[PDB]
């Protein structure tokens, strides 16, 4: 553990600290985003550790700014730090040039900070899906501890990742409606969850190209989707 | 060079800071130190090493500031130490300086619990930050303030502290707590409290007669307040009494080593 | 020795529904002398729709033009290759001028360009960066007479749409009058007409004395 | 055998093994020869080519450090390069602060000092190059070698790298009181062509530079029509 | 390298401080004696060969006009402390316009030793000091060890022949020794443990008396050696 | 000195009063600013001077005292320690980069026994302070242009054994004298009293 | 200056320094929080009754501001540091914003102090968990728990320290919405004695109401332990 | 410049003029001297234009972060404090500002004045700028708590108008905003010369 | 192996092991290819949407292979060097000087304990007053000047193809040169098209530019 340092490379050119951090993200809750043409949809498993927890307080969906939101997976407390740098960058942009930050720039900015370690002792054990609308329509980007960031038509991260990427290579076509993605979302959550699925137990958000605002779904409106199944 | 790092501030596989633990062992090896709370003051007593003919005194102009084990921190606070002597002197400077800063700022004596917290925070700092060993010291603080009266504290290598009515650190501290537990009571005079301290040291050193040259005793008590200089300070107000820290000499321990040997034969 | 010199001269701009026209004179003045009659530093292009136009101290306008040119290159690199709009550069520029609150650029600047709807706009700044978007603007040595004239002919508030051509003639007339009366303004005017198509430029002679 | 992991440590015999190992890089790198003549200094190195599709002038081992001085890096090339930038700062320093072209003995001293310091701190490693220094300032023609230890020695003629034991035998047959820069360019090129191993390194070219009275005491690659 | 080299071992020991102490005990013998009116300290200075120059080897040191010291163990470590001590004395003068009391100077040496047992990337000083001086409270002899612990003594010894030197001083020491008979006792104690013949050139001696510390010259010390 | 403040200590209380006025050059912005700031349950401070130094200063005192009371189980600090703390900060600021707080203060407290162990003399104390860090216990004191008039009336009329009712009358007359003779208008006073039972506003004094 | 990397990943996404910090919390004395209608109850286990320990014992439930308390489990000295930072933070906030800090805000400040100690070279993580409870200025209670990783979360009731999982299981069954002040105390004591031996003087207890707080005495706490020792025989 | 504000039963009125005058030459007649910080808080701007716009834009950036971090809207007390603390820290650096901040949070309508030195005062009626010394004249005659919204907008309009008529550096268009529970609403803009004919 | 943890440890045969491993990070990124004629340089890269080609100034850009976060750092660095240069001089940062300073930045990260190697290779392509230029930078700090090459996964095959054809590249026009760069990149492989293959160009008359999907349709 201390036998080799924070910087060491493996014999096939991976940095150990970064491999291990990615493993950490795998033991996370599951979270995902899907891009239609109209909108971009994000959702997560909550996974409370008991029925004495108030579920509000354990959000895995956070507003970065009016037109973009994130869903995190891996170490929640580390994600709080990234989501704060991103809120600050998005507001510096508006300060300096009086317009909204592009979604790609925001993912770029959050990745710069990921790789500042040697200074911080270790990577962030966190990956983010950022979702929003700018001029290029609905977008969904994913950042990881390597500091790579990447655009996706639909992705998942976490424990149920590898199983959700075989409900994708089947049912996912580029050309779906709001409805079919909001349902495909919950289909995958039901699959790879351990619990029975309930309106309190998951979170869903959309950014539609119609209005360019993130909206967070009530429990009233998540009932309507489990119903449609 | 990082492979030769000892990793003094790194948790180990059970939530345990080994260097904090080993430094506490060092205190258990050290000379016995006892504190007792009484109604008329606090008493601190300590065993000393064995007396070589060839020792000498420092011959200090004032005798109530430091013995071998007792130290004044300020006029309402004193202490005794067990553990690494030079480590104790670094912390005692820290405490003297903090107590006097507080007087500088508020022109009032620092409360003994406030002093104790600053001391223990300094210790905790070498447990979390900085790649070096912790201080290997435990203190007993005797204090008087107007918030809480007489107070006796113990400070451990972790940077923890706790209040007591009687306590013992160093060598035979289980044997000593056993005895205080039995014989302490909430109505003690300061002269009885001194006796009780001497008995407890007599039974941990393992001698029938109390050698007065192997004992140190100090008392934190109150005495009538000196001169009221109402001409140089017309809005000065002194209380009737003020705390004093006193390192009892042999001439005051004569009628008290005598009353501990009449309680040793009648038992 | 002051850190400040005023090299003189004049700029002026007028907007209309899909174009803006921008003019600056080409004299560079010293102390009781003329360095040259052919300086073109007053106007500086930033994107294909956005210009900066400046008067005051020339060495300062050259610094500000470079600081803007690299903030704009950085935006592009951080924004997927896109250029900031005119509204954004104007906000950027205000921000930057304010930041030297404490040792300021000796510059009277304009950012001039097309908006997002295709229409002209002009932002006039003070030296520390307070501005607004307006249909016309002028600054520099002759500006206290060019400006009531434009107020008069364009707003007509004490009386009872223009082409590119009519607007270019009004400005030509306004610089001609400025050169007759303002001793620090003269020689030529460089005019840029900004449309979505691109940028047309035209020199225009003025009094030499 | 923990004694060989940092260069901040003697071994029990008084050796510094990190420095020995770095010297082994040099001894397995390509062969360079040099000669200090009546009218100047000549250096020649053999570039092993890793690819037939390199532009000419790639991975040059000879660099100018000042108008009148140059270095030939033998060993690891990028290590060598960090040594070239220091050598230029020194040369610049001497003109800026003392108004003089740096003397050759002084430039070599300063390069040694620089290589020496990466032999004493746990956090750094020795350089993996030797540096030939060729100069012709007010002190006349000089040829020095610095090595990873930081030892500096002046020479009439020298050879580093894998061919170096044969090349040394041929450099011994020259005559260093007579020989000119023109004759040396011929003889050193012949020695690099003979010590060249054809089984192992199929692609090579020769680099050759000089500072002589011909070149008006300017260090420079020799014109390519003289090989 | 900013990590500590001195640490606690499972039984509460600090071993680097005990190895340092071991090194201070393997040094050439030095001793001190406090009379009723002065103090005397003394030390062996044997050279390894007669090619060495005897006169330049110092074992006793002046720290200020009123105080001096000697050491055993690692010479070069002793120079660091002598330099620090000498500075602290001048510093005290500048501030209070009087000589730093010996008790204060010894607490300054102590806290310097103690620094080097906790600080990162350092080993402990491998030497113990005898310090001898005179102030408004009289005449003093202190010993300081690698741990940073100090004791006042009437008479003591440090280095290889020190259990025997101390035994021998137990017997011959009285509270009413004069300074000239303390010098005699000092020398007589050195003589017992000393390998070879003891000369004015392989022994060095200092003396506090009349509030002033002074090394004996070789010639002064030849006088006291022909008498014993 | 556009804002007069007044205070005096009697056997079992302190009265404090300060003029309501807040002005921008010659314009009266308002005449009802309370400048008699309560620091704790048995302390007040009347500050004189600009809004900004005055607010920043007394907020810094309040927060540091509040922090001293939780790091001490809610034990009330003595008036003479609060004054010593205030004084050190005025004095410190005076040699700092940002320079002095231009505030003049009157600190009034009533000290009350912490515990039974506590030997403290229990009663009212008043301290005068200045923006330089001068500090002095006093039986009465004032700041601002109205100060001289009031100081002389109080030299003439103040006694230690005034009843609470007589001391309100005297406070009222001192406020009237300020109105009558100072050209700057100090038209409305807020007056608070510090007693064994705490801080309380005095309504009949305007 | 010491800059070593202490908290690092190891071969399966494990941060061992953080784990072992959470081990240290499991050995620490048990603490409990319980949110009623309009009262929060913090209850902690004390070491062990001694003749010698001081009757006026030191408190292990700290005030952060007029309306916010904290109890912890784990290294008591680390926690005292943490409580200091939080007291500073509340006063800083009054000074920057005039209003009194919200509980939920103060919790994120503390939790981020814990998170940073898991990433800052030179330093090990705190070995502490906290339970923080307080009111808004609209009178509605909140109870938060923070752990060494830096993760915070809100609860209706919660246990930490030794026998955390057992107490927490008891509390999952028995918890009830809109308990009174007296019910909340009852339920908190009950919950504790699933881990603890006796209930004489090894329990301290705060009742945090809107606009009041009480470190309960030994007369009122004996009354409740006997009402609860009588119910445990049924 | 002239700006005024006051609090009444239905909320708050702010009114301004739009002239920017070096002291002789008039640079603009179209400055927007009310700053929509966001959609529940207003600033006004008097004194130095660059200073007021930069620091209220900064204020608006902090009001937004607060609301991302805390999931709720910052109070008017705290908003004015963030801005008073910036001005206080810049006290020695020559800023020129005379701002009002107005909002309707949970404790109701609040109006603050905050200035370049760090003053911060809460009160029910304020006027700032060179023409303030004429606005107060008209505003003190007409003001009371129980004005209707229409009567109160007329009072504010007439007050700014009378300042523009007599103060050299006030002029242009008169703009009135109303801060109500739901946020705020721009009520009117009228050129002061057209108002002259209404009131004669 | 005792000798392969840190960058500051030579091995007894005079090897730096940690440096060779950083060099594997490059051999395992997606292939990129470069080539040059008399007046242009062409980069192509097989995207495995991942930014793999960056513009550094008007007259120079690069392809990366390996750790992208390293690529982005090296880009902030060169961009800031070229801008500085053009501010001071009003002309283009000469390309040999770009290569030198990149080389030296890499080297410093292979000689100290507080620095990690860069696990990213670059193909730098530009155009200045001395013609077109194609540099390869690897994590050991080496900097080759090539007439053609390839880096990354299976990139040996690209290298073999190029070896048969490069002698003809001096004479080619900009269209055949682009095709050669594609047959090469193809040789390192699904097939190439406008959603997974990048083309960039720089040369005389021609500020550095990535072809859009439209212009690239012609070639693909």
């Amino acid at each position: 553990e201390y036998d080799r340092g924070v910087n060491t490379f493996s014999p096939e050119g991976r940095i150990f600290q970064i491999e291990y951090a990615i493993e950490a993200i795998k033991l996370g809750s599951t979270s995902l985003g899907i891009q239609t043409p109209d909108a971009v949809v994000i959702a997560a498993e909550k996974r409370v550790p008991s029925v004495l927890v108030d579920p509000s307080s354990m959000n895995k969906i956070l507003e970065i700014d009016y037109h973009m939101g994130t869903v995190l997976s891996g170490m929640v407390a580390d994600a709080r730090i990234l989501v704060e740098h991103a809120r600050v960058e998005a507001q510096n942009h508006r300060f300096t040039y009086d317009e909204p930050m592009r979604v790609e720039s925001c993912a770029l900015a959050t990745c710069d900070l990921s790789v500042r370690f040697g200074l911080m002792s270790r990577p962030f054990g966190v990956s983010l899906l950022i979702a929003g609308v700018d001029e290029n329509g609905p977008q969904l980007w994913q950042t990881d501890p390597s500091g790579t960031y990447t655009r996706y038509d639909a992705q998942a991260i976490g424990a149920g990742a590898e199983a959700a990427q075989t409900v994708f290579n089947e049912i996912y076509h580029r050309n779906m409606t709001v409805e079919e993605a909001e349902t495909l979302a919950v289909r995958i959550l039901k699959q790879v969850m351990e619990e029975e699925l309930t309106k309190s137990n998951i979170e869903i958000a959309i950014v539609p190209a119609s209005t360019g605002k993130l909206e967070v779904y009530d429990q009233t409106k998540i009932q309507r989707i489990i119903d449609r199944l | 060079s990082s492979r030769y790092d000892s990793r003094t501030t790194t948790f180990s596989p059970e939530g345990r800071l080994y260097q904090v633990e080993y430094a506490e062992e060092a205190i258990s090896q050290a000379g016995t130190v006892i504190g007792i709370l009484t109604t008329g003051g606090v008493v601190l007593g300590a065993e000393k090493g064995v007396q070589n003919s060839l020792f000498d005194s420092e011959n200090m102009e004032d005798k109530n500031i430091s013995g071998e084990k007792m130290y004044k921190i300020a006029s309402h606070i004193g202490c005794s130490v067990a553990g690494v002597t030079s480590d104790a002197y670094a912390l005692l400077n820290y405490a003297r300086l903090s107590a006097n800063r507080h007087h500088y700022t508020y022109q009032e004596p620092m409360a003994a619990e406030d002093l104790c917290r600053l001391l223990c925070d300094e210790k905790q700092l070498y447990t979390q930050y900085g790649g070096v060993r912790p201080f290997g010291v435990s203190f007993l603080l005797a204090g008087w303030d107007r918030h809480h009266g007489y107070q006796l504290y113990h400070t451990d290598t972790s940077g923890n502290y706790n209040a007591w009515r009687a306590y013992a650190i160093g060598q035979n501290d289980q044997v000593a707590q056993s005895l205080l537990k039995r014989d302490w009571k909430p109505e003690l005079t300061l002269d009885e409290g001194i006796v009780l301290c001497l008995r407890v040291l007599g039974k941990t050193m393992d001698t029938v007669k109390l050698s007065a040259e192997r004992l140190e005793v100090a008392v934190l008590h109150k005495v009538p307040a000196p001169a009221t200089q109402k001409l140089l300070e017309p809005y000065g107000v002194l209380p009737k009494t003020v705390p004093e820290f006193k390192i009892l000499r042999e001439t005051d321990l004569k009628p008290l080593i005598a009353e501990a040997d009449r309680q040793r034969e009648a038992e | 020795w002051s850190p400040y010199a005023d090299n003189g001269g004049t700029i002026a701009a007028i907007a209309g529904k899909n174009y803006v026209i921008l003019g600056g004179d080409t004299r560079l003045n010293g102390d009781f002398c003329i360095h040259t009659r052919d300086d073109r530093t007053k106007l500086f292009q930033l994107t294909e729709h956005t210009f900066l136009a400046s008067t005051g101290m020339q060495a300062d306008r050259l610094q500000l033009q470079q600081m803007l040119k690299y903030r704009i290159q950085w935006y592009q690199y951080n924004n997927g290759g896109k250029l900031p709009s005119t509204k954004a550069i104007a906000k950027l520029t205000s921000t930057m001028l304010y930041q030297r609150r404490f040792f300021p650029y000796y510059t009277f600047n304009m950012v001039v360009g097309l908006d997002e709807k295709g229409a002209g706009v002009c932002y006039s700044y003070d030296p520390v960066g307070s501005t607004e978007p307006f249909r016309y603007g002028t600054s520099g040595s002759a500006s206290s007479f060019v400006e009531p004239l434009m107020d008069c002919l364009l707003t007509r508030q004490h009386m009872v749409e223009l082409s590119m051509t009519e607007t270019l003639e009004m400005l030509k007339n306004a610089f001609t009058g400025a050169a007759e009366r303002d001793i620090f303004t003269g020689d030529a005017v460089c005019f840029h007409i900004i449309t979505a198509d691109g940028i047309r430029s035209e020199l225009f002679e003025l009094r030499n004395d | 055998t923990e004694h060989d992991q940092s260069t901040d440590i003697f071994s029990a015999d008084g050796r510094v093994f990190q420095v020995e190992y770095a010297c082994k890089a040099v001894d397995n790198g390509s062969t360079a020869v040099a000669a200090c003549c009546t009218d100047g200094v000549v250096v020649a190195v053999e570039k092993i080519l890793t690819s037939r599709m390199l532009e000419e002038g790639s991975n040059d081992r000879i660099h100018a450090v000042d108008r009148q001085a140059g270095v030939c890096i033998c060993g690891m090339l990028p290590d060598g390069r960090a040594v070239v930038s220091r050598a230029r700062a020194e040369a610049e320093n001497s003109r800026d602060v003392f108004a003089t072209p740096i003397p050759g003995s002084v430039l070599a001293s300063r390069i040694g000092e620089f290589m020496h310091v990466y032999t004493t701190h746990y956090a750094y490693r020795p350089f993996g190059c030797s540096v030939i220094i060729a100069s012709y300032a007010d002190d006349g023609p000089q040829l020095f070698v610095s090595d990873p230890s930081g030892t500096v020695a002046g020479y009439y003629g020298i050879a580093l790298g894998k061919g170096k034991t044969v090349a040394k035998t041929e450099l011994e047959k020259l005559n260093f009181k007579s020989i000119t820069c023109d004759e040396a360019v011929v003889k050193l090129t012949k020695i690099l062509h003979d010590v060249h191993d054809k089984s192992k390194d199929k692609l090579y070219e020769l680099e050759v530079a000089w500072v002589c009275n011909k070149s008006n005491c300017v260090f420079q690659h020799v014109p390519n029509d003289m090989i | 390298s900013a990590y500590g080299l001195t640490t606690f071992s499972p039984s509460g020991r600090l071993v680097q401080i005990e190895y340092a102490t071991t090194a201070a005990s393997k040094g050439t013998t030095a001793l001190g004696v406090k009379a009723m009116d002065g103090v005397v300290i003394a030390a062996e200075k044997k050279t390894t060969s007669p090619l060495a120059a005897s006169l330049t080897v110092q074992k006793v040191f002046v720290l200020d006009d009123h105080v001096g010291c000697t050491y055993s163990g690692i010479g070069p470590d002793c120079r660091v402390l002598v330099d620090a001590a000498r500075k602290a004395c001048q510093k005290y003068r500048l501030t209070y316009h009087e000589p730093m009391p010996v008790s204060q100077l010894v607490r300054h040496i102590s806290s310097l030793y103690q620094e080097f047992t906790q600080s990162g990337g350092v080993r402990p000083f491998g030497c113990s000091l005898l310090v001898a001086g005179a102030d408004s409270q009289g005449n003093h002899l202190y010993q300081v060890d690698p741990s940073g612990t100090f004791w006042a003594w009437k008479a003591t010894s440090i280095g290889k022949g020190s259990t025997d030197a101390k035994t021998f001083l137990e017997k011959r020491y009285t509270n009413e020794m004069e300074i000239e008979d303390a010098v005699h006792t000092a020398l007589l104690t050195l003589k017992e443990g000393f390998d070879g013949t003891m000369t004015a050139e392989n022994t060095q001696v200092g003396r506090v008396s009349e509030g002033k510390f002074e090394l004996f010259t070789v010639d002064q010390l030849k006088d006291y050696l022909d008498q014993i | 000195m556009s804002e007069t403040t007044i205070a005096f200590r009697c056997n079992g209380f302190v009265l404090v009063a300060a003029a309501g006025l807040n002005a921008f050059y010659y314009i009266k912005i308002m005449d009802t600013e309370d400048k008699v700031t309560q620091l704790d349950s048995h302390k007040v401070v009347a500050c004189a001077g600009e809004n900004g130094p005055r607010v920043n200063f007394v907020e810094y005192i309040k927060c540091n005292m509040a922090l001293k009371r939780m790091r001490e189980h809610g034990r009330v600090i003595r008036t003479s320690a609060a004054a010593s703390f205030m004084r050190n900060a005025l004095a410190g600021a005076l040699r700092s980069r940002d320079g002095a707080y231009l505030v003049n203060c009157l600190l009034a407290g009533y000290d009350v026994a912490a515990s039974s162990d506590d030997d403290i003399a229990t009663g009212p104390h008043l301290y005068y302070m200045d923006y330089l860090g001068t500090m002095q216990e006093v039986p009465y004191g004032c700041h601002g242009y109205g100060a001289s008039f009031v100081i002389a009336m109080l030299d003439r009329l103040w006694r230690p054994d005034l009843t609470a009712q007589e001391a309100v009358d005297l406070m009222q007359k001192c406020c009237d004298e300020v109105k009558k003779r100072v050209v700057i208008s100090n038209d409305k006073f807020i007056c608070k009293a510090v007693t064994e039972n705490g801080v309380e506003i005095v309504n009949t004094v305007s | 200056s010491y800059d070593r990397a202490i908290t690092v990943f190891s071969p399966d996404g494990h941060l061992f320094q953080v784990e072992y910090a959470q081990e240290a919390v499991r050995k620490g004395l048990c603490a409990v929080g319980v949110r009623g209608k309009d009262s929060i109850i913090f209850a902690v286990e004390k070491k062990s009754v001694q003749k010698l320990q001081d009757s006026r014992t030191i408190r292990k439930i700290y005030k952060l501001d007029e309306h916010i308390y904290l109890a912890f489990a784990g290294l008591s000295a680390d926690a005292r540091v943490l409580v200091n930072h939080a007291q500073l933070e509340c006063q800083r906030f009054r000074l920057n914003y005039e209003d009194a800090v919200d509980v939920d805000l103060l919790v994120r400040y503390v939790a981020k102090v814990q998170q940073k100690s898991t990433q800052s070279s030179g330093s090990r993580p705190y070995g502490v968990s906290t339970i923080i409870g307080g009111f808004n200025e609209n009178g509605q209670p909140h109870l938060w728990k923070t752990d060494p990783s830096g993760m915070s979360s809100a609860w209706r009731a919660v246990a930490i320290g030794r026998n955390d999982k057992t107490v927490l299981e008891f509390m999952e069954k028995s918890y009830q919405e809109n308990m009174t002040r007296d019910q909340c105390v009852h339920f908190a004591i009950k919950a504790l004695l699933e881990a603890v031996e006796s209930g004489s003087k090894n329990i301290e207890l705060v009742v945090l109401e809107n606009k009041k707080a009480l470190y309960m005495g030994d007369d009122e706490l004996r009354k409740f332990v006997v009402e609860v020792e009588k119910e445990r025989e049924e | 410049t002239t700006t005024l504000g006051f609090h009444f039963d239905g909320g708050i009125i702010l009114a301004v003029d739009s002239r920017a005058s070096s002291g002789q030459y008039i640079s603009s007649q179209t400055v927007m001297k009310v700053l929509e910080i966001n959609e529940y808080l207003l600033g006004t701007m008097a004194g130095g234009a660059a200073d007021c716009q930069y620091w209220e834009r900064v204020l608006g950036m902090e009001c937004r972060l607060w609301e991302l971090r805390n999931n709720c809207r910052i109070s008017v007390a705290a908003a004015s404090k963030i801005l008073a603390n910036i001005t206080y820290s810049y006290r020695n650096y020559g800023l020129s500002m005379g701002t009002m901040v107005a909002g309707w949070d949970q404790f109701g309508p609040s109006l603050y004045y905050v200035d370049d030195k760090g003053t911060r005062v809460k009160h029910e009626l304020f006027s700032v700028g060179s023409g303030s010394i004429y606005a107060y004249g008209v505003l003190d005659q007409g003001y009371r708590k129980n004005l209707t919204v229409e009567e109160a907008c007329e009072l504010a309009r007439r007050s700014i108008f009378h300042a523009t008529y007599r103060d050299g550096a006030s002029g242009g268009i008169v703009t009135v905003y109303h801060v109500h529970q739901g946020g705020w609403t721009q009520i009117s803009r009228d050129d002061q010369t057209k108002l002259y004919d209404r009131y004669v | 192996n005792q000798y392969d943890t840190n960058t500051t440890t030579w091995s007894p045969t005079g090897r730096l092991f940690q440096v060779e491993y950083a060099n594997e990070a490059v051999n395992n990124g997606s292939a990129a290819v470069g080539t040059k004629n008399k007046d242009f340089v062409v980069l192509t890269a097989l995207k495995r949407y991942q930014e793999k080609v960056f513009k550094l100034d008007d007259h120079v850009g690069m392809a990366i292979a390996g750790l992208v976060a390293d690529g982005r750092m090296l880009a902030r660095f060169v961009r800031t060097e070229c801008m500085n240069y053009r501010y001071m001089h009003d002309s283009d940062n000469p390309l040999p000087l770009i290569a030198e300073i990149v080389g030296e930045k890499y080297q410093r990260h292979i000689q100290f304990a507080g620095k990690r190697p860069f696990g990213v290779g670059l193909l730098i392509a530009g155009y200045d007053s001395t013609g077109p230029h194609l540099y390869h930078t690897v994590p050991s700090g080496d900097v080759f000047d090539f007439k053609a090459t390839a880096m990354g996964l299976r990139s040996q095959a690209a290298r073999t193809y190029l070896e048969k054809h490069f002698e003809s590249f001096p004479d080619c026009g900009l269209d055949e040169l682009i095709m050669h760069a594609l047959k090469a990149l193809a040789a390192a492989t699904a097939e190439l098209n406008i959603k997974n293959t990048t083309i960039a160009i720089v040369g005389k008359g021609t500020p550095f530019m990535v072809l859009t999907e439209e212009a690239a349709r012609k070639y693909l």
